[PDB]
């Protein structure tokens, strides 16, 4: 450490960290911008954060910390604190939690030709706007917005980092060394952007800034499985109402409204998961509510097929008119031996008006059977076609093919 | 630059943040004040506090920071901690759960005219009573009082930047729309210091909440449970399912009134009109059950039992059906042995045809009371439902 | 006062606050450790933590810091900020949120001969491993170890603080005065030890907190419930199969028990190394009315027999007729020209179809009697079943007590 | 130049100010005067038993170092500097439960020509609070807000209340300061006493720190709107639905079933009202008593049911309706409630006697089994007669234990002070 | 001690802690670091992050901090602050959720040949992958990687204390054990410093759940709901309460299904067991109730709109013998008139008999079905049951 500690002095015995690295005030200190992501930890939709791990490689040059390896004994590079050295102030603006800066604030590498180079981690809980309208087959755009804290586009300036071959890596660096991909999201695209505004008076010092955009698709296999698939059976044992008998015991509206309040469970665990935002329906909602509107119309058929089928002769007249619907469906689908003999007579006419009451019962109880038969296939083909037509929503919605180079 | 690091030093060779940067000690420190609200981050309505993301930028003059450009290489402005220099000690009155004042003390830009600009980020965390007489059409104004808190208005002047705070930059809530924001200047007599008015900027937002959320999780479920309510009416007493779905119906309205319990504060300001619109229903449903018992205990009175009230067959056989349409309801011992059996055959089925007759007469008269019931009872559940949010629907359509 | 300055620059010229105040290479510095339980704050299960509240007590001498009060003006005693003087690096070994230090930094006590007496405050978070067996019935040994970060034996050596009665007191500390007692806890014993290490970790001091729960709260709200709805699932043995309610008491009991089990998972602990005996009480209810499902399903079969389908075997009848009605108090009440040709051929007729309906009904009679005889047996069997576990259970939970001894 | 910083330079460099060393003599105390003005009640959280208030904490006290002449400064009469540069009594919340024991934001200190240095810094504090459960929801809690100095002794310092002046005539301020101009009303608890006293323990020893103490206490009560309109009413209600399953038939009526749900609705009710309290061992809710008394009593309509279902569906063929029971049942309770041809021919007699007698005994069967059914519903009858009282009576007595709740008319039991502005004791 | 004094004062008089402690700068510093797991805070599956609290011992020896002890009265070893020294910037390269290095300064312990060991602890809540396949038998195998972030392999270097991670003062947790536990060293080429390798060491621990709680808590009540799903079909169909049990054990899976699907994380990597045990088991209910609709629908076919089948009688009826405890199963005209009475009453008895008898054949159909099913959906339950569960725990047992 003789000659690192000779060359620490050389260049820290004078030296301001507090000034920007110019000779003259008009000069633009530019600082090459990357980022690698080491992690993408979460994307919390209650709270609308995306949680990332990530490494801000920051690099610029210093002219106040310029020295030759020969003068000291072949010291390549030096680490020091980033305290010791001016800075340009990076924050991520779109954070939500209120940290701005770098969690942890590594060592400064100053190397020979008075390059510094940058490279602390970082655990960024930035905001993202989550569009909800194909949960939970979706996909996000979550933005990273870096920026100078105090120093403007004439002060400070931004440029994206370069490979070997000398090509601009206008994008979220990905080292496969360092990544560990997420159960839930894969990354798609990952384009980055540096853009330049004008300042808010007219002529004044302008604003940059660079933005990275995240386009994150969900893995719905475990909504697939869990909820998704679930619902849909437990959904379509509504249908089997209609077969039940239309009588005392047959527990007709039962097997309905009990159908009906498992998919209000449903609904709850749904809501669980989605956010909270009004500015648009998930796709499991409007599913879920279509299909809690089908179970309801159903119970009410249910109610009405029992009304008919228990319509007694005595209070209820015969309607012809059902009668000719019904025909209309059909084919598509001694004085003491005189009371004696009048006793008898009653008995006769006892058991044949019970005959006709019990053949009366029984029409009311086919005309049941006919509007039942008819509503099942009724109810089957709405909820079908209902669930065929809100799924196809979420079948194309495919991420779009951007004009970007994968992100790997 | 070595003439920034020259200035720098100069500057800070004799300087006192401690005391305020006037010449004279008998002038006041004039203050632009101004709010930049960059996200709305969150409504705590329950807790009742606001959590606001925002840059509260102060604008001020220090006499002892000027210098004359041309003695340092043309330097014009610098940027220098914050820490160093004299601040105003804005404080957010009305906190929750957050810092009373500013904690991040980022930079100061710095003239040559000694003109300080300072806009340190925040995070304000204050409380905002939740009116929630309309939830969740509700409409929520809530204010930010900031001001200086040890200097009165004679040695500092807070002046807002702006009437209106600063929605530029603002990032667009997905549950809150903002309609009003303005900034108000008080001058206020504290009981602690009689003597002197303390000035302060109330800045305050009005929110008009986006209900598509609370419509589709709550209000369509609830709906659609109180329209199944009036169905039971419908339903025949001989199919022994009324009181299975006028049970589930209550079961599932305490559910939900009880996690709408949980979304609202536990004020007793008001009360809700979801919290009205549930005990409505809840009350409809019990009215439904106690009188579907009065109409089941009916359905099977008997000349066992129960005789007919004249006032009864008055009402429910034929004035009602005036509105209504239905069918308005050699002798030997075991030779005389049989003759005597076969009269009470006769007899025994004469008498239990005619109690048949009495009890489909009370069957009749529970059919015509259950269509009464079915037609009251889905015109109270149309009525309520359109009462109960018609005004704020109306209100906010017209607005 | 200017005497008090004086004194304060005499004292601390050429001192230094990180040198431990050994006279002589070798020597140890003695530090009294004591506390005072200011306040119990909580004991959470779920994270097997517990949050009090307390005032600590650290004795030691510092030789630098001694003077003769007779030479200045009569002081005898200085409170001095924490930061100026040496500090035993006493901790919280066992703290589970990794917070070591104590909450406020306030003023040490020197006296003239340099004794030094610190009682910073301190909200701690200690691990304490939860016995869950007996929940909500339970007693816990909950420990704050203090012991010095850095320090060895050789060093710094702990000993227990002596209270002003002297006699090397060893036990926490509590103003019964100010003193307000948890809600859920009840502190039975509290003593202090002095743990040292074998022949590498170093010395120690122990207080421990031997707490009894008050159960009052899990007795209204889970205990009581659970034996109302067990009495429900005994009397659904009582109800009619012709009433067609089993099922449904008996299940909707059964849902009541889950309901209660689902939400009292808020509550236990949830370790793996036992089970509580409230959840053992949960599970054996359960388990209980599950065989009452069971057995009404079995009565509801058994009743609905139809007679001209089976033929009841002869052992059954024998069993279930003859012998245990005898022993269940159950005694059947029973104790066991052409026109006048065709009409007779009609007469004879109708006669044997009544006595056919003799025949059949008779059989059925038979067959709900049996199925009554059963679903007595049932109910009395469930009765001895119910009671000797609830007994079981709850003489084993009610004869836990906590030890009359804090070291057995 | 100005006249605060040659002021500045005088007190604090030319002077050596030391803020390590009290302003005062060895053997001598120095006065600290302490109010608190509580700008909002932010919330009392049961379950945790924690107090938040927002509270601007005065003291007051005198600094004789820190005195100047005005007419040599300019006639500057007063100066704000940072808490920080001067010696502080360092007044803690003794009752935090939080482990923040300082005020949060330390401002500045005003001093004048007299030495006398006054702060106000504000403060959100998270205290203590042991709740009582007895009349919830028509509770009242009495919090308490324990104000002392860790780093000083009575020895040191001496703390007492702000003295405010009237006319000329010194009173000590007893109560907590509630300004109208920085005062919002908390929307579930109203304050009726606001005393505030200085606690002095003998039973500790002088050269404790917590012998001496301040103490603003606030006793509050509920307001019970919400609970009594969403949670008291639906509950009540539901219960109250109970005394319908008598009136019920026992063939198609599910009384069992009814009964049964209205249990569950009861446990739903119970076990989420239980996480809105604390699991305290002190006493039961109010709103626990009458869930569990409910319960109770639907356990019993439950097993009465299942009796009157099971006295409803006896048969000739399983059960004797004895006389007594007949009598009991039906006469008494529901008065006080409310050759060659006769040869061919054996075969025709022979078959009509049989069917008469079949007739005659299902017609007997038929008679037996309305007599018990008319039994059962005596019993539902009486039954609805014995609950329905006992249903109501415990209500009402229940929740009027509740409604009569109040606080006392006086802040502390013994002592006749009523610690209002308006009974201010001048010195 | 007036001799450590000396000493403190002397070693810190020129000291510059920001250079490594190495007398040459072309060696690297020799790092021996090791990790002691003092207690398993947490495993939080959903959010895939372990909390641990480890002490992280590192020696190393620095050049310039070396004294004779005869110049000193003795003294051989020290306590100095940590702060004031260079230390290893060792960084825990997964963090997931709290400090990438060491914030926790304590003491280090100085040797008067210069060797140091600081031993501070961390709360180190690490990015976990959870492996859900076997949950709640599942087993965890989490790594914590730890190194230099600022200084490569040329200028530090790094060594494991021991092969093991030091487990002797471990608290044994209550929901893990620890079934092994390795650090392996490792050289890593990064893109951003291609020139040099990076070291570092990564001590992973594997944990295997005690599954006792889960076993209680969730696997037993969906047994005893998953027992009761055949038992459907040993009830009568003239109960009437056949849909009460399917439908009330299919709502009790489902709020279970919805405890499951909170107690896991929602990564797509891999199905759980017992979520596949939930989607088997509701599948199973879902059949029975199709089954039994079916069944009842069977039971309750009118012979009058019904003929019977010769297929289905020759299936059921004749073929299926199984246990066969089963059967298979003068001259007035008013006396005119009285005889044709007599004859109506005999004709419209057998027309009864015989409508009853094919009721009767439909209801043994559907019995014979009912008796098939019960046995069928039994074994499959036990089977699938067993199919799910047994490998795992074979797996574990044999192990």
């Amino acid at each position: 450490k003789n000659e690192e500690l000779r060359l620490y002095h050389y260049l820290f015995d004078t030296y301001d960290p507090g000034r920007r690295p110019v000779q003259e005030p008009e000069d633009t200190v530019t600082i090459s911008l990357k980022v690698t992501l080491t992690n993408l930890i979460s994307l919390n939709e209650k709270e609308e954060t995306l949680t990332t791990s990530v490494w801000i490689g920051i690099d610029w040059q210093d002219y106040r910390l310029n020295y030759s390896k020969g003068d000291f004994g072949g010291v390549e590079t030096l680490r020091v604190p980033s305290e010791l050295v001016w800075l340009p102030e990076i924050v991520l603006e779109n954070n939500i939690d209120g940290q701005f800066g770098v969690a942890y604030e590594a060592n400064v590498l100053v190397s020979e030709g008075g390059y510094l180079s940058w490279l602390p981690p970082a655990i960024y809980r930035s905001t993202c706007a989550v569009e909800v309208t194909y949960f939970p087959f979706d996909w996000q755009n979550c933005s990273l917005v870096f920026r100078s804290q105090t120093y403007n586009a004439e002060e400070v300036e931004f440029v994206f980092a370069v490979d070997d071959e000398g090509k601009t890596i206008s994008k979220i660096d990905i080292d496969t060394e360092a990544y560990t991909e997420n159960g839930e999201w894969a990354i798609d695209f990952c384009p980055g952007v540096i853009r330049r505004h004008d300042g808010d008076s007219a002529g004044g010092p302008g604003e940059t800034d660079v933005i990275y955009s995240l386009i994150i698709r969900r893995k719905p296999l475990f909504y697939v499985i869990n909820i998704i698939v679930p619902c849909v059976l437990i959904s379509g044992l509504v249908l089997l109402a209609y077969f039940l008998p239309a009588q005392a015991g047959g527990q007709k509206c039962t097997v309905s409204i009990n159908v009906l309040l498992a998919q209000t469970v449903f609904l709850f665990l749904i809501a669980q998961k989605t956010p909270e935002t009004s500015l648009s329906v998930p796709l499991l909602g409007r599913y879920l509510i279509f299909v809690m509107v089908v179970a309801t119309l159903i119970v009410m058929n249910c109610v009405i097929v029992l009304n008919v089928s228990l319509r007694t002769p005595t209070t209820h007249a015969m309607s012809p008119r059902l009668r000719y619907v019904l025909l209309e469906l059909l084919p598509q689908l001694a004085p003491e031996i005189r009371c004696c003999v009048d006793a008898v007579n009653f008995v006769a006419s006892s058991t044949r008006d019970q005959e006709a009451t019990g053949e009366e019962v029984s029409d009311w109880v086919r005309m049941g059977k006919a509007l039942d038969s008819i509503c099942f296939w009724a109810a089957l083909v709405l909820f079908l076609v209902g669930s065929s037509l809100i799924f196809l929503g979420a079948y194309f919605n495919r991420v779009p093919q951007l004009p970007y180079p994968p992100c790997m | 630059s070595e003439h920034e690091t020259r200035l720098v030093a100069k500057l800070f060779e004799d300087y006192n943040s401690v005391v305020r940067p006037v010449e004279d000690h008998r002038q006041a420190v004039e203050v632009t004040v101004g709010l930049q609200l960059i996200q709305l981050i969150n409504v705590d309505e329950v807790n009742q506090i606001v959590t606001t993301n925002v840059r509260l930028k102060q604008q001020w003059v220090d006499y002892n920071l000027k210098w004359n450009p041309d003695d340092y290489g043309g330097v014009k402005k610098i940027h220098i901690p914050s820490e160093k220099i004299w601040r105003p000690d804005l404080v957010l009155y009305n906190n929750a759960d957050g810092d009373f004042a500013i904690v991040k003390f980022t930079k100061v830009l710095l003239d040559y005219t000694g003109h300080i600009t300072w806009t340190p980020p925040a995070i304000f965390k204050s409380y905002c009573e939740i009116i929630v007489t309309h939830f969740p059409f509700d409409e929520q104004n809530c204010s930010m009082k900031l001001g200086t808190w040890t200097y009165d208005g004679s040695v500092v002047v807070i002046n807002p930047e702006s009437d209106q705070p600063d929605l530029s930059n603002f990032m667009e809530s997905g549950e809150w729309v903002i309609k009003e924001s303005r900034g108000w200047k008080h001058w206020v007599f504290y009981a602690c210091c009689p003597s002197t008015p303390y000035l302060d900027i109330t800045y305050h937002f009005v929110m008009q909440r986006l209900p598509l959320y609370f419509i589709v999780n709550v209000i369509i479920p609830c709906l659609l449970f109180s329209f199944l309510t009036g169905l039971v009416f419908y339903l025949p007493t001989d199919s022994g399912e009324k009181m299975t779905l006028s049970i589930s119906v209550l079961l599932s309205l305490t559910v939900f009134l009880l996690v709408i319990v949980e979304l609202i504060p536990s004020t007793s300001s008001a009360v809700p009109l979801i919290g009205k619109y549930m005990l409505f229903t809840m009350v409809f449903v019990i009215a439904s059950i106690i009188i579907t018992v009065i109409v089941i205990n009916t359905h099977h009175r008997s000349p066992s039992t129960h005789v007919m009230p004249e006032w009864v067959r008055k009402v429910f056989i034929d004035t009602i059906p005036n509105i209504m349409f239905f069918s308005t309801m050699i002798k030997h011992p075991e030779v005389k042995s049989a003759i005597e059996g076969i009269k009470y055959i006769a007899e025994t089925m004469k008498s239990d045809q005619e109690s048949n007759n009495a009890a489909e007469e009370w069957k009749y008269v529970a059919m015509v009371m259950d269509h009464i019931l079915l037609a009251v009872f889905m015109l109270v559940c149309i009525i309520g439902t359109l009462a109960v949010f018609a005004g704020r629907l109306i209100e906010l359509n017209q607005q | 006062s200017e005497a008090e300055g004086r004194l304060r620059e005499k004292l601390f010229s050429g001192y230094d606050s990180t040198v431990r105040p050994a006279r002589e290479v070798g020597d140890r510095v003695w530090v009294s450790i004591g506390l005072t339980l200011a306040q119990l704050i909580s004991l959470n299960e779920k994270d097997e933590e517990m949050s009090t509240k307390v005032y600590l007590d650290l004795e030691w001498t510092d030789y630098r810091l001694s003077w003769d009060p007779e030479e200045h003006e009569g002081i005898d005693s200085l409170r001095i900020s924490a930061e100026s003087v040496w500090l035993p690096d006493v901790v919280l070994l066992n703290n589970n949120d990794g917070n070591f230090d104590v909450a406020l930094d306030i003023n040490v006590v020197v006296s003239s001969d340099g004794s030094m007496r610190w009682q910073p405050p301190g909200i701690y978070r200690s691990s304490c491993s939860i016995q869950v067996t007996y929940f909500p019935f339970d007693w816990q040994n909950c420990t704050m170890v203090f012991s010095s970060y850095s320090y060895d034996s050789s060093e710094v050596s702990l000993q227990t603080g002596l209270s002003p009665e002297g006699q090397e007191r060893q036990e926490v500390y509590i103003h019964e005065g100010t003193f307000i007692e948890n809600g859920q806890w009840e502190i039975i014993h509290k003593p202090s030890r002095l743990i040292q290490p074998s022949v590498g970790r170093r010395e120690e001091v122990t207080f421990y907190l031997i707490i009894r729960r008050k159960p009052l709260f899990y007795l209204v709200n889970v205990i009581a419930p659970c034996i109302l709805i067990t009495l429900l699932a005994i009397f659904v043995f009582y109800l009619p199969p012709d009433a067609g309610e089993k099922m449904g008491l008996s299940i909707f009991a059964l849902l009541t028990l889950t309901v209660f089990l689902l939400l009292l998972a808020d509550k236990v602990p949830e370790t793996s190394l036992s089970v509580p005996i409230i959840i053992k009480y949960l599970m054996f209810t359960m388990v209980l009315v599950t065989f009452s499902v069971i057995l009404s399903v079995v009565v509801l079969n058994l009743h609905h027999r139809s007679p001209h389908t089976h033929q009841m075997p002869l052992w059954v009848r024998q069993i279930f007729i003859h012998k245990l009605p005898l022993y269940l108090g159950l005694k059947r009440p029973k104790p066991e020209p052409p026109e006048l040709r065709e009409v007779v051929s009609s007469i004879s007729y109708i006669a044997r179809q009544l006595q056919e309906q003799e025949d059949h009904d008779v059989l059925k009679e038979d067959w709900q009697f049996v199925a009554m005889v059963v679903d007595r047996l049932f109910l009395w069997t469930f009765i001895i079943f119910t009671s000797v576990g609830t007994l079981v259970i709850f003489l084993d939970a009610t004869y836990h007590l906590p030890p009359a001894d804090p070291f057995p | 130049l100005n006249e605060e910083e040659r002021l500045i330079r005088h007190l604090f460099e030319e002077k050596a100010y030391n803020k390590e060393l009290r302003p005062a003599a060895h053997k001598e105390s120095v006065e600290i005067s302490l109010a608190l003005t509580l700008s909002n009640l932010i919330s009392l959280k049961e379950v945790e038993e924690t107090l938040t208030t927002n509270v601007w904490i005065e003291q007051g006290w005198t600094d004789s170092r820190l005195q100047w002449d005005a007419e040599d400064f300019g006639n500057i009469s007063v100066l704000r500097l940072p808490a920080d540069m001067v010696w502080l009594p360092e007044i803690v919340l003794e009752n935090n439960n939080d482990g923040s024991f300082q005020i949060s934001y330390s401002c500045n200190v005003l001093i004048y020509p007299s030495g006398s240095v006054y702060w106000l810094p504000p403060a959100i504090f998270r205290s203590s609070c042991p709740i009582s459960v007895t009349y919830f929801p028509f509770d009242w809690q009495n919090c308490s807000l324990k104000f002392s100095s860790l780093k000083y002794t009575t020895k040191e310092i001496t703390l007492s209340l702000k003295q405010a002046e009237e006319d000329g005539r010194s009173y000590p301020v007893e109560w907590i300061i509630i300004d109208p101009e920085g005062f919002t009303e908390n929307g579930e608890w109203e304050i009726v006493h606001r005393p505030a006293r200085v606690n002095v323990d003998p039973s500790v020893p002088l050269d404790s720190p917590n012998r001496q103490d301040v103490t603003f206490y606030l006793i509050i009560r509920r307001k019970p709107l919400f609970y009594v309109i969403n949670i008291l009413v639906p509950c009540v209600l539901i219960s109250f639905m109970i005394n319908l399953v008598f009136y019920l038939p026992a063939d198609c009526g599910e009384k069992t079933s009814m009964a049964i749900s209205v249990l569950l609705a009861q446990s739903v009710f119970l076990l989420l009202i239980s996480k809105r309290l604390p699991a305290t061992s002190m006493a039961i809710p109010l709103i626990g008593k009458f869930l569990l008394f409910g319960m109770v009593l639907v356990t019993m309509v439950v097993v009465i049911c299942v009796i009157v279902l099971n006295i409803h569906f006896r048969t000739p063929s399983t059960h004797v309706l004895s006389e007594p029971v007949k009598k009991l049942f039906l006469e008494t309770l529901p008065e006080i409630l409310h050759q060659e041809l006769f040869s061919e021919l054996k075969p025709a007699v022979d078959g009509a006697n049989f069917i008469v007698n079949h007739m005659k005994d299902q017609n007997n069967y038929n008679e037996e089994k309305d007599c018990w059914n008319r039994v059962a519903r005596t019993v539902d009858r009486l039954c609805l007669f014995v609950v329905t009282p006992i249903m109501v009576v415990g209500t009402a007595w229940i929740f009027l234990q509740g409604a009569y709740n109040q606080p006392p008319p006086q802040p502390f039991p013994g002592d006749p002070f009523s610690y209002l502005e308006k009974d201010k004791r001048f010195i």
